[PDB]
């Protein structure tokens, strides 16, 4: 019986944030006006932050 | 108890899996 005991579990929360931005940068890296269709990188951008940002605040947050 | 933590916590890293797919299948599409 614990809970955000383990601490560990927000290093996964933080993991998964540069997770995207790392390989989301990497393409990033290469792309540069002209390869178009570069909405593909937002779209993916989008439904990550959202993600995360959704189901972790209401909970995470104090009610 | 419940524990909630491994609840919320525990999709947190599923969502890490599926960008993982989701933007690696973004790589392969952008082509070399």
């Amino acid at each position: 019986c614990s809970t955000v005991s383990p601490g560990v579990l927000a290093g996964i929360v933080v993991g998964d944030l540069v997770l995207t931005v790392l390989i989301a940068l990497a393409v990033y890296f290469l792309g540069r006006l002209g390869t178009a269709e570069v909405l593909g990188i937002i779209s993916i951008v989008l439904v990550a932050t959202v993600l995360k940002t959704i189901v972790l605040i209401p909970f995470l947050e104090q009610n | 108890c419940s524990t909630v933590s491994p609840g919320v916590l525990a999709g947190i890293v599923v969502g890490d899996l599926v960008l993982t797919v989701l933007i690696a299948l973004a790589v392969y599409f952008l082509g070399r």
